[PDB]
């Protein structure tokens, strides 16, 4: 009586700590290759973001009118995204992304910042509304009349509430000196912010920059983020753009960068440009800066497991 | 000294192959195919896992950040995939070197089981077959399959020969 | 072929029991049990280790430091703990997989010296057991432990039975 | 005659390449859990900050007068620490910190500035001693008599020693430009801090804070590494916080944030802000974030490492 | 059993070492030790190895970078180390365990083939040689090398003494 | 008839799973110790800086007037290497640095920077050439006749090139104010850099600062990378090093630093500062910081690989 094991005619080839290029009976794949072209969010809580930047949804161009106090479980940043309608950017931008990324949304508060003695609806063409605008979470401060000087302001805000109160403001950059002495007046202007955590002094430096949009000005953002019952000061005497609401962190949630649509229909926690990676395998060769819940990323395309015996046919 | 495989049987991974004077009969073991089958789907029950660690964007596609701590995060990333990639590709072969060794030792030790059954009623020929000294009828091969052959109620007969 | 294991052997790791006319009898075998006991200690004389890499603190748990850099910080942290936990599963999973092997391995090596001592005069049974074709009293069971016993003095009268 | 293995009643459960839950005769654990909840620092000389921030001890706050010469092998900073008497705050704080943490402690000398045309003896209620002082390392350099204007002072500090040099000075940021005129003087003033490794410029802010100990006024402490034999030049007009001395790091130590009892019983080398890690195991689930010579942190809670045979009982 | 080794045996791995009334004789097996030097070939052929990936310098000798920026990068650059020192240690261990059993295991092996070619005609000593009951001569033992010995055309006059 | 194994009389010992100081029949090893003391460059396109600097590259020091358009697969920096001629400083160096490491060197093209009304050849004795020279690729903008002012200029530049353009500006810091309006006149100054993604301002800061090369005058040295076809624009009015020729990066290579000299005739890729790692094995324990195609750094010194079987000698 004869006893032995079973063979197959076309075994597939493995390795091993001996050899390369062993037949078994069975192999199976453990780095996955295949992408879902599509950000699978079924069951999760999305805001494709689209023409909105994900910072603007903070200062509020027109663009982000409907992203003003979003709430969601996944964040998708597109190209296509601008975070300003005035040309402009943000100091500190993408720690100030990855604090919305995964903030779960925004919740916005005004502040209750009331002014006398100047003008407070400074407006341009390039944030178009029903005319022209300005962002929808700040307030663009003036001097009264054309020219005339700027008094020495300083505002308070007390952060009321449990949470970190994102406070984001603006410092104004004319394309001249002469246009800074027409909307704030002469001299130096200086604005000052303080605060538990924060000290910082910021200085307008007017110049001619490149047209984008038409200007030809700037304004940088900044923010600071307020703890519970912490107090911050604003002193300003020109060249400001004081904010309106303040915003609050509403959970959790998580950012990616796609350029794909968005499909409810598939469910993933692995996300990257490109799509969605489902599998459980424990190793992928799609992308090394894939996002959420993914297998580890390996330079290798291929790693069979044999998941049978050696292959040995007559 | 089991030269090669059967390509016939479709039946298991382990079988009998038998051939007396009633005729043929190849028939698999259940209980030790089973058992290395019951193995393997243990290995791709740990290695098929899924990780409870999600892991946020420090980079950014469409606004490249700082030059030098892009140049950090590239350097921590690439050091990562290179010990994941070796940590992939060593499990891998080590994986298969400890299947390949179970299935052979699974083999082996139903050969020497079977051997223990026929203790002088049969000698080992050297070629993974065993030879019996009477001629054992289907009967008592189904009972050499289910392991209920006698080893003494058939032995005088055997030792003689 | 050993179907379970001893409760009652509390003196070591392997042990023997026989059962002649001239009474029972369960000592434990030192010098096979001291080896597994060995290599056991040595996995963790190995495994029981102290680093001399001191890691400084980058964060800062009292005051924050700044949101990118700490983020970039807990991103490698995070990464080198999946690294960890992942060697770490593995590393128990193998060390188990090999000393469970490796004890089994011991018993079976001792199983085929005891059997290499018993030329002709004792046949195998099938579970672990050996028979004895001559009633063998308590010198030579200890003779047989000690691998004293002598394989043709007691041959011929066993291999008449 | 019948051989075979021992056996147990009750084995513990252990994982494999192929199986969860195979019972052996014996198992021992490798994943430490169990925390000694004090900072063990048996055979270490230890300096324990209390109320004393760790930055304070270079500028010498009233609570860190008994730490400007501190010498320890590990250094513990509390929660309660400040760095300041009079408001303000360092820039490259952290940086700083991990510097001083691992100093060894810190060796002052006196630089040898001298002043003639200026008051040098500023102080405030905040920073009390035996009445109202200031930072025990710096001096606060004002004008004569109550206001009339600051001279370009140009000072220099060569370092004789081998060490590098940690310089600290201060810029001042008054409440109001009447108090910094009141102060220093009408006019922009400007900071100047120039070596081999260094070149910065500073200017000064006015403005209104909130108020923290009764002002309402900050100060910007910054800092540079002289190099041996290489030379640090301040060129300052009015709000210049100076350093009367130098800092030098001793040799060699360990920081670490805690909120335990400090314990000379036990020895340890593992530390973190719940207490020591006194392990002999390769893994530990207690802080992922501790320091020293821990054992890795794992995220499972308990990895059984077989040290018996396989149990197969009756 | 095997009690020590041959460092007579300059031939080869695995050799063959008689003793009949003819003469002596010490010859290597060249098919079992070209099996185990294969194999560690392989081991070297898959252990030495040669990365593609491409580091470049994101510290500075010449002129230090920023303290905090330089701590995140020893810190990461310091796990890294050890991971690949933990890898490298581990590697090491593991690969020296599986080839000194993968060498016994092939001298158990070539053991119990030779033990398969001589059914009946001898019996096992217990030490790793083998009892010829009929005095073999060279050309006999030149057929048992190279495995081309009769099991029968010896067998009857063996099995009388 | 006896079969057995093999055996020899020396051993080497190794350790495994179990043991340490098991002795096998042969063993090989595994960490590599053995260093090159030369940069191994045969069939590369070398390029040894020597007393230039990298970052003067781009700014043309003397000792860089034959690196200005340099081509390499292999840039060594040298320790004897210096940035600039005229004392100062880039901002953001090292991120410069790394940039232009991986370049394959650089090719220069002219801006076409045009100008009226102020002098544009001044000059300095520590950029020694046949007599006072300056930068190569820079211009120091000056006022006409020995003082009087500075007129507002706005001047721009349209990357016309497929490749982002390297673009690096200065602002001078004269050792006084008074030497600050002998060159440009009084009054604030402001130096303005715009474009796509830049955004910034410059202001500059005369005092006093130690002597080097004569001075006690420094430069700052400015850098942004404008993309293709975006504008970038600066506004000044003084205190202003102009670029006259913009960068453009090659391709690909690599940037070590090292002391040790150039050997075309071994081959390597794996470099540190004292030589080239010329091995097969996978780990070494020579330079935790080696650079390149390199084997990983390990803390052990030496890791046998049994090469043989057990040995067991009489
Ligand atoms: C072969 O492996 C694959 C892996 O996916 C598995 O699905 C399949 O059932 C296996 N076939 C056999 C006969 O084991
Ligand atoms: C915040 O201030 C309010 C004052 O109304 C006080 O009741 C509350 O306890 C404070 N909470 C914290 C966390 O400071
Ligand atoms: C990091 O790598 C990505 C590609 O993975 C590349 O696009 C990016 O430019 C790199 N970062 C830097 C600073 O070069
Ligand atoms: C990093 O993780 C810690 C907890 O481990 C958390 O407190 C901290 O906020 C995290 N860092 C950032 C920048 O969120
Ligand atoms: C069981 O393992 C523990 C592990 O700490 C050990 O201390 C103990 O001695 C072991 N017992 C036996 C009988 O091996
Ligand atoms: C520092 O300067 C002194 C001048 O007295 C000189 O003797 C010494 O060699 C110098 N050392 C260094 C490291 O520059
Ligand atoms: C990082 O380590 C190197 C030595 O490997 C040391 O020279 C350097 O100072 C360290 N970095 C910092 C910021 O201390
Ligand atoms: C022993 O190992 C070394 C490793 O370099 C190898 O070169 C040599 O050929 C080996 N010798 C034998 C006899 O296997
Ligand atoms: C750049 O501008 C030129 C205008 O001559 C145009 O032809 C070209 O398509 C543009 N390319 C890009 C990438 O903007």
């Amino acid at each position: 009586i004869c006893l032995g094991h079973h063979a197959v005619s076309n075994g597939t080839k493995v390795n091993t700590l001996t050899e390369r290029g062993v037949e078994v009976v069975n192999a199976t794949e453990t780095v996955e290759r295949t992408n879902i072209p599509r950000i699978c969010s079924k069951g999760k809580r999305t805001v494709d973001l689209g023409q909105c930047g994900l910072l603007g949804t903070i200062t509020g161009p027109p663009q982000c009118d409907q992203f003003l106090e979003f709430s969601a479980d996944l964040i998708i940043e597109r190209r296509e995204g601008s975070d300003v309608c005035y040309p402009g950017k943000f100091v500190n931008e993408e720690a100030l992304r990855q604090i919305l990324r995964e903030s779960g949304g925004i919740d916005k508060e005004a502040m209750g910042f009331t002014y006398s003695g100047i003008r407070t609806n400074g407006a341009t063409s390039s944030c178009r509304r029903s005319g022209s605008s300005f962002y929808a979470e700040m307030k663009w401060l003036l001097s009264n009349t054309d020219n005339a000087a700027f008094p020495q302001m300083t505002k308070s805000y007390k952060n009321t509430r449990k949470s970190p109160a994102l406070i984001v403001w603006g410092i104004h950059h004319s394309g001249s000196t002469a246009e800074q002495t027409k909307l704030y007046g002469s001299g130096n202007k200086l604005v000052t912010v303080g605060s538990s955590n924060y000290q910082q002094s910021f200085v307008p430096s007017p110049g001619a920059r490149p047209q984008v949009n038409g200007l030809s000005g700037r304004i940088d953002f900044h923010w600071l983020m307020l703890n519970p019952n912490d107090t911050v000061t604003f002193s300003f005497n020109g060249a400001f753009i004081a904010p309106d609401r303040a915003s609050f962190l509403r959970g959790k949630s998580m950012g990616i960068q796609s350029g794909v649509q968005v499909d409810a229909n598939c469910e993933g926690d692995c996300y990257h440009s490109g799509g969605t990676i489902i599998s459980n395998l424990p190793f992928q060769n799609i992308d090394s800066r894939a996002v959420g819940k993914c297998p580890r990323y390996v330079k290798q395309r291929s790693l069979l497991l044999a998941t049978g015996m050696k292959n040995v046919p007559e | 000294f089991i030269e090669n495989g059967w390509e016939g049987l479709i039946d298991g991974w382990y079988g009998f192959r038998h051939q007396n004077a009633q005729g043929e009969g190849t028939a698999a073991d259940y209980k030790s195919t089973q058992s290395a089958i019951d193995q393997i789907t243990g290995k791709l029950n740990r290695l098929i896992e899924k990780t409870n660690q999600q892991f946020e964007l420090i980079d950014n596609e469409f606004n490249e950040v700082e030059k030098q701590i892009g140049n950090v995060i590239n350097w921590t990333r690439d050091s990562i995939t290179e010990v994941w990639s070796y940590n992939a590709e060593l499990l891998v072969a080590m994986e298969n070197q400890h299947t390949i060794d179970l299935a052979d030792s699974e083999m082996d030790k139903l050969y020497e089981r079977v051997k223990r059954q026929l203790r002088e009623n049969a000698e080992e020929d050297g070629t993974g077959c065993f030879e019996i000294f009477h001629k054992c009828d289907d009967d008592c091969m189904a009972s050499i399959r289910n392991n209920t052959y006698d080893h003494s109620k058939y032995r005088e007969e055997a030792m003689q020969n």
